[PDB]
């Protein structure tokens, strides 16, 4: 898993990735991606699904909106406000 | 006219495509060009038109020098003399 | 930014519009003569905002310049700089810009040293003269600021879109008969 | 003590400088012969 | 011979080259390959003139265009089998060719094709902008790679092919002659005349119908490959599939949708496959044959 | 509503609520805060470099309104007394750690200002 | 008729063959015949509805791709002509694929009543396919027959 | 015909052919818009251009209708004022609250339309909708639920470019504009897609999380990664640089940039000379001092004989650079310009003429057919090959001698070898009757077909075509003769007068002025003494004895010579990295140490100089006339014109990789890896 490789910049987003998630705490000066990191996949039912960020509004990020049917299916999600990352429940 | 490229290292013709001032260097140019370069096949030739410049004529001889010659309102005979002069005083130079 | 046509005649006016045409004083100048006769003979005698073609005028340390301020025992460097007259234009990014560009001639100063300090990464300009630009009404106004205050300046004339025929019923044409060729 | 790390970070973040080699190297004619240091992979060379 | 095909529908599919996922009908087939003949009668190719084929399996596409090109063309060509630059020298001097066409990439032992074909041939490295090959062969005066960077010496194919106009095409392409020979396998000639007949005698022997779509694994290279493969789509209209350097799995990814379809597979793929991960794809082979 | 020491909060996941959007840069009156972002490796829009300086600032709170997703609160600390100029030059270790030391009494007041509007 | 571009599904891969029988390019013909030489351009929607009636009721990603081809027009010509027009299924469906009108007039019939029986007798939700390849349902607009609704349709066909 | 029409009672006259739009934007009165664009077709998609006429109930799109005589447009009424909210609010509805994360943050025409005209507060309580994120490639970075579906990203890559990949798949809100199948838009004008589209769903990958509008300095300046030549700005926070994007200048960059010189600039921030050094026998660099470097340069400059000294011109070499170059050389007795033998451009720089385009950028939109020889426009000079594009699809037939490139419009391949330029000189090809019959012909030329080996041979036969079949005629005062350049420096060189066929075999002292193509170990004699002033060190720093560090042209205040002669102005944005100093400063230097002083010390004094040896270079973005063409370009009796038997090819391989500043590119590297395996085919697209 190089990665500088074509398939690994293409599934990143033509970005060099670190497995480890430990430059970061050099690069950005801290650990929040580790952090974000160990929280698992949440599994909406819903096609599309709704964050805050948070319980109210104005107590997280903007509200957004997130579309769970992805071309391919199950493939999560991940909000731009936070690293929360969202997949749609396929049965 | 066969030794320019002994004599001199470059020639150079810097002058005006629309002004009666330039008119003498410009036709004697336009006629003897192809003349000059069949007689020293490889010396530089350089010409350069721009408007309302004065007619000039630039003999670069050796070691970087360089002569400049004056040549508004000049008859084609008088642009071969100054070229004949510049050309023959290349001993004298160096 | 366009004052009608011949509206001012005045000999101040003219005199703005006009360009001076160097004298050869230093040693080098005086070496390469011809070249600034050449140049003299070559560059517009007026700058007006209709003029098309590029040019660059040398600092005017004359009797003109004397209402500078940027002459100081501690400063002696930003009188005869060189500056640079052209019409900002708004970014290719957007159209309608909330505050739009391209109603007045800015005047630039090349930036000089800058630098990232060791500290902390914050970066530092050698000097501060040049850090915003200036904005004129007209060209006119521009060369005679640089004029009394014995800037230099380059004068970039602006670039617009060529007006073309627009109509909706270009979309659908009609191509012609099939057994054309 | 490691303020070397920052400021060399800071200093190629506009501009980094050419690593010039250092001690014995190969040589083709006048031409010194070293390695390219591109970590991205010539794939249209590779196949 | 070559355009029954174009006459009777020339919007049918003609091949399809999965390894490199582009299909081709009739039309596009013959102008591709009519462009690499013309291409060849520009640069000054014979009747009998020899061309050396040193192409890897996945280069089908080339394979097939250069094949159907010298064809047309009346050009015969010698694959070859060289790891070595002793092997490519001896090949070379035996077969006195006037061109060699070669993968660069391809990896021959310790060194890929070009920086053997360098090595063979020194004055390659300095030969000169748009100037004539002089080598020690005396012969070998066109050199072509199938790679995507550019060597002195060497053409590109694309640079060779040349598109002939409607109107403003001064170039002959001279009759096809079934007699002529096409293909120098070993010590054995093939013409194409011989072709005609391996392909119908495969036909008869396999059973394969005008609707069966044949598949060929591994080099196209190969005379059978050659005549159950481009050759029999363009005779009897069927459709060929070419799946290059893929393997038994991948091969039979392609397989499924096909049906009742003939296999062509290479010794060389079936050693290097360890085993079919899913038979099941394989459940509707209709036939089989080997190389 | 105390604006003492500048700090930069967390999501309850423990993810960065700072996304390089340089509204606080702009609004900063005094020209006190500094930043220059770059992708993550995982692609969130994520700062590189975050400074306030803490000796150029005005404790206005243009920075906290200003903040969309309230990463950058003004905190109620302001014994902050520093011997050094240098200890004055707030970067993003010292935001953070700030914003963890003091996340409980910040989540506490912007409980009651969230609520205040409802 | 869900989603908005192509679905990542192995069965409709562009490895997937499609070839036109004799029948449909003669056919073919015939259409652009009817329509001008030089505007061949509006031959998809027929090109299309051969493509279903050829394959099982389905256009594939590879049949859309030869149409383009033989049509000379660009490949997402014929994707934006697929996904605007919902009659052609993009992916596979059951052997009856059932379409029931759901606009007022069918409505006011007892057009939900009808939809609950087809569900009942099918054990399958509205839209959903069934486990078994046999049926599809889906919700449609008018299909004209409002003075005789309730109305189904079956394979776009039949009513 | 003229008309007369009221605005806000102002009144006003315009043509009949004038839109509402146009004649309000001539008038100086805005209207709002977001899917309506100068250079691309018509569309009312988004109607946020509705304005309120007198006699017209419905509200009419003023992008999309005709002036009518007496109309009384009314912009600034209250029914305008809801019209624009309306359309507002139905814009903002669905659309996503990216303002903090998104890149167009402060060039969001859709933010201030929003807070100009539109209402200030929003209705819309509900879901909005959400579609799936797309792929383009690491050029373009996408967030489709910002989309508006103005489609002006399909309309400029079906017209601006020949790809058509982008298209609206869906109906109703579903809709979503893009390819349907997950491809990358890989073409070469990919990044003006990012202009053209204004809600910022469609940005600049490599400039994305970087930086926000309000924070940087922007500078006017001209693009040397092309031989084209475009007019650029370049925006800068501090000194670091970002974000080069094109201006308008219809003459020559016509609004569009390529994909190199819009993402190239990256090479300028890694693999930089930052001071003096020199290599050991051994092979060990080392940092040295100016003085030190200059004074070592000096004494082997003395101790050689002028005869064994040559010099190499490099790609980015600028006047003032070449000029003092060849000054020094001059007054050190050197007149060879070139070392490497093994390609020479074979052309006299004796006429402006014969080695510039006679018919400028815009001739092609003149001429009626095009012949290439050698050349790849989508390549090499994109923007031209777009223009192109437009002229084959107004009136313009295009022919091509050499390989069949993957060009956006259809055309005629004659052939690749030098057959058919025989047969066109002959007569007997059809070519040239066809050539006769046409009117305004044109003929370009890459320079690599003139740097082969028997490149005045080709010349030669290029000149007596062109004199037969009339592209240089009188009676048209028509000189279609073109040559398509790939060198910056080699223009200049020409320009300046410095002949390119004067190559010195043996050199035993090298300066190489940033040359890092075509260089090899055979050119450099292996006992000869290098100095060479570059700024990067992917090739030519490891054959120099001595290395020099100098300016880019971001950080150089100099003169630039295009293709078609025009002479631009490049300006500095920044100072030049480290210890690197100008190379005119450099030589000048060198020459008073070695004691030939230059007689000029100031960039005044280089210019006068420049303006002694040609004026013409001191008329900024103008192209001097030339009444000389017809003499430069006739046939000469006697000559070879003796071709090879050989094909004419294309020196371009990787688009992305083309000089040393593009090598050093990370982003350029990124495109490369992406894009060459998709772009790499040995065949044609007989589609196109
Ligand atoms: S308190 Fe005010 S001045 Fe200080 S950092 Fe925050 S916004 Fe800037
Ligand atoms: S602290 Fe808030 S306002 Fe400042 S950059 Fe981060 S998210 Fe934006
Ligand atoms: S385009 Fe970007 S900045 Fe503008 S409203 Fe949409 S998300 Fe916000
Ligand atoms: S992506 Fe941008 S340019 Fe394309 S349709 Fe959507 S808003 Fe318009
Ligand atoms: S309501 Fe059923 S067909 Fe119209
Ligand atoms: S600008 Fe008028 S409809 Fe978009
Ligand atoms: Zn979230």
């Amino acid at each position: 898993l190089n990665p500088y490789s074509y398939e690994a910049l293409k599934e990143n987003h033509w970005l060099v990735s670190d497995s480890s998630k430990k430059n970061s705490e050099w690069t950005h000066k801290s650990n929040a991606e580790q952090l974000i990191a160990k929280v698992p996949i949440i599994y909406v039912d819903s096609n599309i699904v709704r964050c805050i960020g948070g319980t109210e509004i104005n107590a997280g990020h903007p509200q957004v909106y997130i579309q769970l049917d992805t071309r391919k299916h199950g493939t999560p999600q991940t909000c731009k406000y936070c690293g929360l990352r969202y997949a749609k429940k396929m049965d | 006219q066969k030794l320019i490229g002994t004599n001199l290292r470059e020639l150079r013709f810097v002058f005006c495509q629309n002004s009666q001032r330039s008119l003498g260097l410009r036709n004697y140019i336009a006629k003897n060009y192809w003349n000059l370069k069949n007689q020293n096949p490889n010396f530089p030739l350089i010409v350069r038109e721009c408007e309302e410049a004065d007619p000039y004529i630039i003999a670069r001889y050796q070691y970087g020098v360089e002569k400049k010659a004056f040549a508004a309102n000049n008859n084609e005979a008088e642009i071969e003399n100054i070229i004949k002069t510049l050309v023959e005083q290349s001993n004298k130079v160096n | 930014m366009l004052l009608p046509k011949n509206a001012i005649q005045s000999a101040r006016y003219f005199e703005i519009q006009k360009i001076p045409a160097k004298i050869a004083k230093t040693a080098n100048e005086k070496i390469l003569s011809v070249g600034v006769a050449q140049k003299n003979n070559i560059q517009p005698k007026t700058v007006t905002a209709q003029g098309q073609i590029g040019f660059v005028q040398h600092p005017q340390l004359d009797s003109s310049c004397q209402y500078t301020q940027f002459y100081t025992p501690q400063r002696r460097d930003i009188r005869g700089r060189v500056a640079r007259i052209y019409i900002q234009d708004t970014n290719h990014m957007h159209d309608t810009p909330q505050i739009p560009e391209g109603y007045k001639w800015t005047l630039e100063f090349e930036r000089q040293a800058q630098y990232k300090t060791p500290w902390m990464g914050w970066s530092f300009n050698g000097d501060t003269f040049s850090k915003r630009n200036h904005y004129f009404c007209t060209l006119e106004d521009a060369i005679s600021y640089c004029k009394q205050m014995g800037f230099g300046y380059e004068v970039s004339f602006p670039r617009s879109r060529y007006h073309t025929r627009k109509s909706y019923a270009d979309n659908m044409l009609w191509p012609g008969h099939d057994n054309a060729v | 003590l490691n303020r070397m790390r920052f400021i060399t970070a800071q200093r190629d973040r506009s501009r980094a400088p050419w690593q010039s080699p250092k001690g014995e190297g190969v040589f083709q004619g006048k031409k010194l012969i070293v390695a390219s240091n591109s970590p991205f992979i010539d794939d249209m060379s590779i196949r | 011979p070559l355009a029954a095909q174009l006459a009777i529908n020339g919007n049918r599919n003609a091949v399809r080259y999965e390894n490199q996922n582009r299909t081709w009908t009739f039309n596009e087939l013959d102008a591709h390959t009519n462009a690499f003949a013309y291409g060849l009668t520009e640069l000054g190719w014979k009747a009998g003139d020899k061309l050396l084929l040193w192409v890897e399996k996945n280069h089908t596409s080339e394979i097939t265009t250069a094949q159907v090109g010298a064809a047309k063309a009346g050009v015969t060509l010698v694959p070859i089998y060289a790891h070595s630059a002793e092997e490519l020298e001896k090949a070379l001097n035996d077969t006195k060719a006037k061109g060699l066409l070669l993968s660069p990439n391809s990896k021959a032992g310790n060194s890929k094709y070009i920086e053997v074909v360098n090595k063979v041939i020194p004055e390659l490295y300095n030969t000169g902008r748009g100037s004539t090959l002089k080598t020690k062969f005396a012969n070998l005066q066109h050199i072509i790679h199938t790679g995507f960077y550019t060597f002195p010496g060497t053409y590109k194919f694309r640079q060779i092919m040349v598109y002939a106009s409607k109107n403003f095409n001064t170039l002959t392409l001279p009759n096809v002659e079934l007699n002529a020979p096409l293909f120098i396998s070993g010590n054995q000639t093939y013409t194409l005349k011989d072709l005609i007949s391996k392909t119908e005698e495969n036909r008869k022997t396999s059973k394969l119908n005008d609707n069966t779509p044949v598949f060929v694994t591994g080099d196209s290279r190969s005379p059978l490959s050659f005549s159950l493969g481009i050759l029999n789509s363009l005779l009897h209209g069927n459709y060929s599939v070419y799946t290059g350097a893929q393997d038994l799995n991948e091969v039979g990814q392609t397989i499924r949708f096909y049906d009742n379809a003939l296999l062509l597979v290479d010794g060389d793929i079936v050693k290097a496959t360890q085993s079919l991960k899913h038979s099941e794809n394989f459940a509707k082979l209709g036939g089989v044959a080997a190389n | 509503l105390f604006r003492g020491e500048h700090a930069l909060r967390r999501y309850p996941t423990g993810e960065e609520r700072c996304i390089a959007c340089k509204l606080c840069q702009s609004a900063c009156p005094a020209r006190a805060i500094t930043i220059e972002t770059e992708p993550r490796p995982d692609g969130s829009r994520r700062t590189v470099r975050y400074d306030i300086d803490m000796t150029k600032c005005i404790y206005c709170g243009f920075c906290q309104e200003a903040c969309p997703v309230d990463a950058i609160v003004e905190g109620p600390n302001y014994e902050q007394t520093a011997y050094l100029h240098e200890d004055l030059f707030y970067d993003k270790y010292k935001l953070l750690e700030n914003g963890d030391k003091w996340e409980p009494q910040i989540a506490r007041n912007i409980e009651y200002l969230i609520n205040q509007p409802l | 008729s869900r989603l908005a571009a192509h679905r990542k599904n192995d069965d409709n891969s562009d490895s997937v063959p499609f070839e036109f029988t004799p029948e449909n390019y003669k056919e073919i013909e015939k259409i652009l015949a009817k329509y001008p030489l030089k505007q061949k351009r509006s031959a998809v929607m027929p090109l299309l509805y051969l493509v279903q009636e050829q394959n099982n009721n389905w256009v594939p990603l590879s049949a859309m791709k030869k149409i383009a081809k033989l049509l000379e027009m660009p490949e997402i010509d014929v994707y934006e002509v697929a996904t605007f027009y919902t009659m052609y299924n993009r992916e596979p469906v059951g052997k009856f694929h059932l379409q029931i009108c759901g606009t007022t007039p069918c409505q006011l019939c007892g057009s939900r009543e009808i939809t609950k029986a087809i569900e009942e007798y099918t054990q399958t939700k509205l839209g959903h396919t069934s486990a078994d390849g046999k049926w599809t349902l889906e919700e449609v607009e008018c299909l004209g027959a409002c003075s005789n609704a309730p109305m189904i349709q079956v394979n776009n066909k039949w009513v | 015909k003229q008309i007369e029409i009221f605005i806000d009672g102002k009144p006003a006259k315009v043509d009949d052919s004038y839109t509402i739009f146009q004649a309000c934007y001539e008038n100086g009165v805005i209207v709002p818009r977001f899917c309506y664009h100068e250079r691309l077709s018509v569309a009312g998609n988004c109607r946020m251009c509705l304005v309120e006429v007198e006699n017209v109930p419905k509200p009419v799109a003023a992008c999309a209708s005709q002036v009518v005589p007496g109309m009384k447009i009314k912009t600034k009424s209250e029914k305008t004022r809801i019209h624009r909210g309306n359309v507002m609010e139905f814009l903002l509805a669905n659309h996503p609250l990216d303002c903090p994360i998104c890149d167009q943050g402060g060039e969001c025409d859709l933010q201030d339309i929003s807070s100009v005209y539109g209402y200030g507060i929003s209705r819309y309580n509900e879901y909005k909708r959400a579609v799936e994120d797309k792929n383009y490639g690491p050029l373009v970075a996408t967030s489709m639920n910002r989309c508006i579906h103005c489609t002006r990203c399909v309309r400029f890559a079906t017209q601006i470019a020949g790809v058509e990949d982008l298209g609206k798949t869906g109906r109703g809100k579903a809709a979503e504009i893009g390819t349907y199948v997950e491809k990358t838009f890989n073409t070469e004008l990919s990044g003006n897609v990012v202009d053209v589209c204004p809600v910022g769903a469609l940005t600049n990958a490599p400039y994305a999380f970087t930086s926000r509008p309000w924070e940087l300095k922007s500078f006017y300046t001209s693009d040397v990664f092309d031989t084209l030549g475009s007019a650029i700005q370049v925006d800068t926070r501090g000194p670091e640089i970002m974000r080069v994007l094109p201006r308008i200048h219809e003459e020559i960059n016509e609004e569009w940039i390529s994909d190199k010189t819009r993402h190239a600039f990256d090479g300028l921030k890694r693999q930089r000379i930052n001071s003096p050094m020199k290599r050991s026998k051994d092979g060990n660099y080392e940092d040295i001092f100016w003085e030190e470097a200059i004074q070592t340069i000096s004494k082997k400059c003395l101790n050689t004989p002028s005869d064994q000294i040559g010099a190499i011109i490099g790609e980015f070499a600028d006047i003032e650079s070449i000029t003092a170059l060849k000054d020094f050389l001059n007054r050190l007795d050197v007149d060879n310009f070139e070392v490497r033998q093994h390609g020479n451009l074979k052309v006299s720089p004796d006429f402006r003429a014969n080695y510039l385009m006679n018919s400028k950028i815009t001739g092609v939109e003149d001429a009626d057919v095009l012949l290439l020889v050698g050349c790849n426009p989508r390549y090499e000079a994109p923007v031209l090959n777009a223009r192109i594009l437009k002229s084959t699809r107004k009136n313009l037939k295009v022919f091509n001698i050499g390989t069949n490139q993957d060009l956006n419009y259809k055309n005629v391949h004659l052939g690749n070898s030098t057959k058919v330029l025989k047969e066109i000189a002959d007569g007997t090809h059809p070519f040239a009757e066809r050539l006769k019959k046409a009117k305004l012909p044109m003929i370009m030329v890459g320079a690599s077909a003139l740097e082969r080996e028997d490149g005045a041979e080709l010349y030669n036969t290029l000149k007596v075509i062109s004199n037969k079949t009339g592209v240089i005629s009188e009676e048209k005062s028509w000189n279609g003769f073109n040559i398509l350049h790939k060198e910056m420096g080699r223009i200049n060189a020409l320009e300046l007068g410095i002949n390119p066929t004067s190559v010195n075999k043996n050199a035993k002292l090298v300066f190489i002025l940033g040359a890092d193509n075509n260089l090899r170990p055979e050119d450099i004699p292996a006992d000869a003494f290098v100095v060479y002033f570059g700024t990067h060190g992917d090739e030519g720093a490891y054959y120099a004895d001595i290395i020099l560090p100098t300016a880019a042209y971001t950080e150089k205040n100099a003169t630039w010579v295009n293709t078609e002669g025009r002479v631009q102005q490049g300006r500095l944005v920044v100072m030049p990295p480290g210890d690197a100093r100008e190379d005119w400063q450099i030589i000048r230097a060198l020459s008073e140490e070695a004691g030939v002083p230059l007689p000029y010390d100031s960039l005044e004094e280089l210019r006068y100089r420049v303006a002694e040896l040609a004026p013409h270079l001191l008329k900024y973005d103008y192209i001097e006339p030339t009444i000389f063409g017809k003499v430069a370009l006739s046939a000469q009796q006697g000559v070879k014109t003796t071709l090879s038997p050989t094909p004419i090819t294309d020196y371009i391989d990787n688009f992305y990789m083309t000089d040393a500043i593009s090598r050093a590119s990370v982003t350029m590297a990124k495109c490369s890896t992406a894009f060459n395996h998709e772009k790499f085919s040995n065949f044609k697209n007989l589609a196109k």
